[PDB]
DNA sequence: CATTATCTACCGCAATATCAATACTT
DNA sequence: AAGTATTGATATAAGTAATAGATAATG
């Protein structure tokens, strides 16, 4: 009878948040008339119930203009005005959506995007008004499928959006009023005023105008407030009933709720690709291992939430909340006499400090956020459907509340159902404690024994989590720790360990899955045995050796007595030459490892608060000691490079009849696009953004159209390819792993690389995770990639040039001579490409007479695919046949071989 | 008695960075007797000259052998023309440094602590008679120095600390339109009302003919500026200069309010003053309507209206009660929530 | 040949007003 | 031919002159 009584609720908690908003502070205006005349912030859903008041008038009268001046059919003599010109731009559109309705979203979407986009008391007005319009449109379709299914242009231009949007702004500004209370320095008399909220202003960012909407500091004033909850509802949160499994793309996850199996940011032809397959019905099992994924139940920690809470409540800065302040603290002004360095110098701190004091405000706003959500799921059970990207990794339907947040929001969660120990579990549990404490290079036996040192720090920081020693804090994931504390505190005062049932997800992940699927794919020995694939007596730390190998070059660099490098001869950590070479290995450029190693340094703080350039010479080791260390991945990405310029620098032969004739070169529309192990079609979405300034009634934003057919940026397909390659194949081993652990009735979850179970199962987990590598990588993944991209790619041309003298180069020299004189007009490389594109629909012909006489006909291009030198010879602009590079070769090593191993999981 | 430099020499030097140079010696003798310096300065024996990229030299050799000065100073940061003026300057009384005048921190260590350059303080009322500032800014990509010293004109610090000091200035042509304009120019911009507010500006001279009719015909007519051709100038390909002569006045506001106040303002610079407003803060439209009694005010654009009124509507803008705070007017790129 | 931005992957962010030329309809 | 809307170009602020590290495009 537990799902009956979570159905009614679901269906409340999946009721329109444009209802319930409009029936709330309806509410709150009966007791503010009954109890009297304040300003709490029940009186700030009053001043929102009164802007609803107010402004549905102004809605109205826009909707009667609209109606009116539509009625002629004569647009000449009509709306002479610029003002009346575009009601015949948007009226039409607003006409079928309920005023109120569209109130009451405006109100909503203008709160919910306060504090955004650099401003720091508002936000833009383009993503403003571009936010309002598509939730305007999105409300459209939720209504339109409903009444569809009751009784039984489709895609809104984002010009019409962005008009839609400005206009209800600026009609909402006009009426939004507030009080502020001030004194007047000529008197210094305190006076009281009213004023509009929102003032519509401009800023400038190095030399460049800012459409910014401003927030007044009354309104913000109760904005943060912990009635934000309640003022402000969310739309998508956890689920307490079963979600739907994935069959459809249309139809799936809430129950209520339309999502697609992709998130699709900006581009159609994944969508449509998607689609496609869907069709076809080849991604079965990415909908099994999805379903997988999101029928696992969830629950509140509730000893760990009371912790929490009452930290929140205390109000101090603890770990990772940051703590409440309410004024920023300002240094004071220098003389304006003062040195110009001097100034920017306080301008700068003065900048830095607003970063800080905002960041804080906006991570304290969240920690209230979840801690409020989680207070409101406390004791029931939660559901996490889940969604999928293009590139093949999952992530769930609810962004505010999820175990892919950070140590919080994993901390407070667990698995509703309990499963006993037995002979491994408390072995297990002992594991994920040591796994929670930075020690990893260590076996299992040494884990169990770490464990077992500290049974009386477990016994008091589970007893007594404040008011003690507090061992939890010093742990790399603290709120986890302190459940597995709790949990080993319980079973400790048991006498029986194996009786106990538990619910705290156990840590099994696989370190650097990017790396393991380099090792494998390229079968290299070294690399696999360096990465664990080879079993061994110990894990075995690739950061760890390539970190010494950092410290060896640090030493030898450090010649120079250059203070970084004796500072950090003796300080070079696992941490930071871990983070630099996991995303190394899978591409990252020399900056963003300076970013990441700086980042993880700087609260370490041995060297300077500008450590950057400390942090390029480290940056420089590291490169050089991986440039010894690895070559069969880099051989591997290179291949995946190299196709990937072939792919975009080609051109199709079917884009025209003649030409584009937009310049010399017609343009690039090709994008890499291969399948997965599973069926679902990979696409890189990578393309060229063309923004143009769209006029609204605020002013003239500058957005860009995502419906428009736009080239594709080659920079963007070259860096993305590898990543992108060895992130499907990764989901897709994760994916098939959940599918198998799913049938074998494990509860299941996980965030990317590292899977999620009871510490009972997770010997079969492990178990399965190792069959299903071997069954998904038992092919030749990278050979089968270039029979698709072959057999994808097969009628390409490429484009580039060639040496005036070379003996090949006067014969097309002649051939485009000839090709003029039967053309009748100058030659082309278009046509050129026409005149190949006709040749090889000559061929289609069934006709063997056609055919032969096909066979017969000489093209440009036809002269190359017979020739087989010309590009390795390699002025003028000749055409290529789209020739992929050959496969890396292949090393010897058994895939199987890692059945043995133990330590591939840990 | 120093040695003129001459084209064959300009012609040898192959960086110039963007910068272009008058060459002629005699539009050179023209531009001195036109400014009349001795006029200003009764006593330019004892007067100390810095320079401020000087490139050629052509000009500071002209001017100590025309005034001999007592001290004279040269800052040149550009390596090979650094060379070319050390080799020829070698063995005279004409110094030659190495240091960017771009830094501030160049300026402190010259004056402040090192002090191979020390010039006098004056009072506000006269220009200072013992301290001459020149300066070649001639470069297209720099024109945010020029903007720099204008309101270092406005805040007193960074060289102005020694009082009214005149500045001549090789600038181009296209900021030289931008920063005299007048009210009702389409070249009225944030350059021209700081020149107005903090300064007296006259051009002396001109590249090219064709631009005199950006300008104020009667400004124009007034200066009687000395027409030259682009011959005259060694690196040909870049745009037209003009040479201005910057005198610091004296001004009566604040300059942080009125700064913030005419940069809101005159964004919207072709738009009626009755609606331009309430972009200045939250009930600004109301609040101005209040206390603006003139309804001829409040139909002028902002590019219509002058300094006088610009000071007027700071004025304003102090007694309101409520203003939103000026520090905080600024954009964040460090901080994004991007939530997932 | 110097310049010129450009920088792992994702997971709901990077400009605007004004003025001149041109072509389009009337 | 004379308006008139469209399309394109240009200035704004005023130390990212806050990297050779490494490099693929540009004109
Ligand atoms: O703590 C982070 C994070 O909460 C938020 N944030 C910033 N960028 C992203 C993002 O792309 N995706 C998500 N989900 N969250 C994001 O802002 C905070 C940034 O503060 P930090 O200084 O700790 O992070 P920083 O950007 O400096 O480093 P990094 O995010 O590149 O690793």
């Amino acid at each position: 009878a537990l799902n009956i009584f979570n159905q009614d609720r679901q269906k409340v908690l999946e009721n329109r948040a444009t209802e319930a908003a409009r029936e709330r502070w309806k509410h709150d205006f009966e007791e503010a008339k009954a109890r009297g005349d304040i300003s709490i912030e029940k009186n700030l859903n009053v001043k929102l119930w009164k802007w609803y008041n107010e402004m549905l008038p102004l809605v109205k009268e826009e909707i009667n203009h609209c109606r009116s001046l539509l009625s002629e059919k004569l647009s000449d003599k009509k709306g002479l005005n610029k003002v009346d010109t575009n009601r015949l731009g948007y009226g039409p559109y607003l006409t079928l959506i309920d005023p109120g309705k569209m109130c009451v979203i405006t109100i909503l979407e203008l709160l919910k995007l306060n504090s955004t986009g650099g401003v720091i008391e508002g936000m833009r007005t383009a993503r403003a008004v571009i936010s309002v319009g598509k939730a305007i449109e999105m409300e459209f379709r939720s209504e339109q499928v409903l009444k569809s299914e009751s009784q039984a242009k489709i895609l809104w231009p984002q010009s019409i959006r962005a008009r839609i949007g400005s206009v209800l702004i600026s009609m909402l500004i006009q009426v939004a009023k507030v009080s502020v209370q001030g004194v007047d320095p000529v008197t210094k008399a305190k006076v009281h005023g009213e004023a509009p909220a929102f003032a519509h202003g401009y800023q400038y960012h190095n030399g460049s105008k800012l459409g910014v909407l401003k927030i007044h500091k009354t309104l913000i004033r109760q904005l943060n407030g912990e009635r934000l909850i309640a003022s402000v509802q969310p739309q998508l949160l956890p689920m307490l009933v079963e979600p739907k499994p994935w069959v459809n793309w249309r139809s799936g996850g809430y129950h209520y709720t339309q999502s697609t199996l992709l998130r699709t940011k900006d581009s159609p032809e994944q969508v449509a690709y998607l689609k496609a397959a869907s069709d076809n019905g080849d991604i079965d099992r990415v909908y099994d291992g999805l379903n997988v994924l999101g029928r696992t139940p969830w629950t509140v920690n509730r000893k760990v939430f009371d912790v929490v809470s009452q930290v929140w409540n205390k109000g101090e800065g603890f770990l990772d909340i940051p703590g409440a302040q309410d004024e920023m603290v300002l240094p004071p002004a220098p003389p304006k006499n003062s040195d110009p360095s001097i100034l920017r110098a306080w301008k700068l701190q003065v900048k830095t400090i607003a970063n800080k004091f905002s960041s804080d405000r906006s991570n304290r706003c969240d920690t209230n956020y979840k801690l409020e959500i989680a207070r409101a799921f406390l004791g029931e059970k939660l559901y996490f459907p889940h969604n999928l990207d293009f590139r093949g990794r999952a992530y769930p339907l609810s962004p505010h509340f999820n175990h892919l947040g950070n140590d919080m929001s994993r901390g407070l969660l667990i698995f509703w159902h309990g499963k006993k120990l037995g002979p491994s579990g408390l072995k297990w549990l002992k594991i994920h404690l040591s796994n929670l404490f930075g020690f990893d290079k260590l076996p299992l036996k040494d884990r169990v024994a770490f464990t077992e040192s500290h049974l009386q720090d477990i016994k008091d920081s589970a007893e007594n989590p404040l008011t003690g020693d507090r061992w939890w804090t010093t742990a790399d994931k603290p709120w986890q720790a302190l459940a597995t504390c709790f949990e080993l505190n319980e079973v400790m005062k048991m006498d029986n360990p194996e009786e106990f049932i538990s619910h705290q997800p156990v840590h099994q992940d696989g370190t650097c899955n990017g790396l393991q699927h380099y090792a494998a794919l390229g079968g290299d020995v070294e690399g696999a045995t360096q990465v664990n694939l080879v079993p061994s007596d110990k894990p075995q730390d690739v950061y760890a050796h390539v970190a010494r190998l950092v410290q060896k070059r640090l030493e030898i660099a450090a010649e120079k007595g250059d203070e970084n490098a004796k500072i950090l001869k003796d300080k070079i950590t696992r941490k930071v030459v871990k983070q630099t070479v996991m995303t190394n290995v899978y591409g990252v450029t020399y900056v963003g490892a300076t970013f990441q190693i700086a980042k993880q340094l700087s609260p370490i703080f041995d060297d300077r608060k500008e450590s950057l350039d400390f942090s390029k010479y480290l940056t420089k080791h590291v490169f050089s000691a991986i440039r010894e260390l690895f070559h069969s991945a880099h051989l591997i990405q290179d291949w995946l490079g190299e196709s990937a310029k072939r792919i975009s620098k080609s051109i199709r032969l079917d884009v025209d009849e003649k030409s584009f004739k937009n310049g010399n070169k017609p343009d690039f529309m090709s994008s890499v696009i291969w399948t997965t192990p599973l069926g679902l079609p990979i696409v890189q979405p990578y393309r060229e953004e063309s923004k143009k300034q769209v006029e609204t009634n605020l002013q003239t934003v500058f957005i860009s159209d995502p419906f428009a057919v736009n080239p594709v940026n080659a920079r963007r397909q070259k860096a993305g390819l590898p990543p992108n390659f060895i992130h499907s194949l990764d989901a897709s081993h994760m994916l098939l792993s959940a599918a198998e652990c799913g049938k074998q009735g494990l509860d299941f979850a996980s965030v990317h690389d590292s899977y999620w179970t009871h510490a009972s199962d997770i010997d079969t987990m492990n178990v399965v995770l190792r069959e299903q590598f071997i069954k998904l990588h038992e092919v030749d993944l990278v050979l089968r990639l270039k029979e698709e991209f072959d057999q994808r790619y097969k009628n390409y041309v490429k484009i580039g040039k060639l040496k005036r003298s070379t003996d090949l180069a006067q014969k097309i020299i002649r051939i485009r001579k000839d090709l003029s004189r039967k053309l009748g007009r100058s030659t082309t490389l278009a046509d050129e490409i026409y005149f190949e594109k006709k040749r090889q629909e000559l061929l289609n012909s069934p006709l063997i007479e056609d055919r032969n006489v096909g066979e017969k006909m000489v093209t440009t291009v036809s002269l190359f695919e017979d020739i087989t030198d010309l590009d390795a010879l390699e002025g003028m602009s000749v055409l290529l046949p789209l020739r992929l590079p050959e496969i890396p070769p292949k090393g010897d090593f058994d895939v199987t071989v890692l059945r043995n191993s133990q330590y591939f999981f840990s | 008695s120093v040695p003129i430099p001459g084209i064959k020499d300009i012609s040898k030097l192959k960086f110039f960075y963007g910068f272009k140079y008058l060459w002629n010696p005699t539009v050179y003798n023209k531009i001195f007797d036109k400014l009349d310096l001795t006029k200003t300065y009764k006593h330019p024996e004892e007067l100390k000259v810095l320079d401020l990229y000087p490139g050629v030299g052509i000009q500071s050799a002209i001017f100590y052998n025309k005034y001999c000065p007592r001290q004279y100073s040269l800052l040149e940061k550009r390596s090979s023309l650094y060379k070319f003026l050390n080799a020829k300057f070698e063995g005279s009384p004409l110094q030659i440094l190495k240091r960017d005048p771009y830094d501030w921190s160049t300026y402190s260590n010259l004056i402040d602590e090192e002090r191979i350059f020390v010039p006098e303080v004056q009072s506000s009322d006269h220009i200072n008679d013992k301290f001459l500032t020149v300066a070649n800014v001639t470069g297209e990509g720099s024109e945010g120095l020029i903007m720099q010293w204008l309101s270092c004109i406005g805040n007193k610090n960074w060289l102005y600390r020694f009082g009214k000091v005149k500045m001549l200035l090789w600038m181009p042509s296209t900021t030289a339109r931008k920063l005299l304009a007048r009210p009702g120019m389409h070249s009225r911009s944030k350059c021209s009302v700081v020149r107005e507010a903090f300064t007296d500006t006259k051009l002396i001279a001109i590249s090219d003919a064709n631009e005199l009719k950006g300008f104020d015909s009667q400004c124009i007519e007034e200066w009687d500026p000395i027409l030259f051709s682009a011959a005259e100038i060694w690196p040909t390909k870049g745009k037209p200069i003009a040479l201005v002569e910057m005198d610091p006045i004296d001004f009566d506001f604040d300059v942080d309010n009125w700064d913030y106040v005419t940069r809101h303002l005159m964004i919207l610079k072709r738009t009626p003053l009755n609606t331009v407003m309430d972009s200045l803060g939250h009930g600004g439209q109301q609040y101005f309507n209040s206390r603006i009694t003139d309804k001829d005010l409040l139909k002028k654009c902002p590019i219509d209206l002058t300094n006088d009124e610009f000071i007027y509507l700071t004025k304003l803008f102090m007694e309101w009660p409520f203003k939103p705070d000026i520090l905080m007017d600024f954009v964040d790129m460090y901080q994004t929530e991007h939530s997932g």
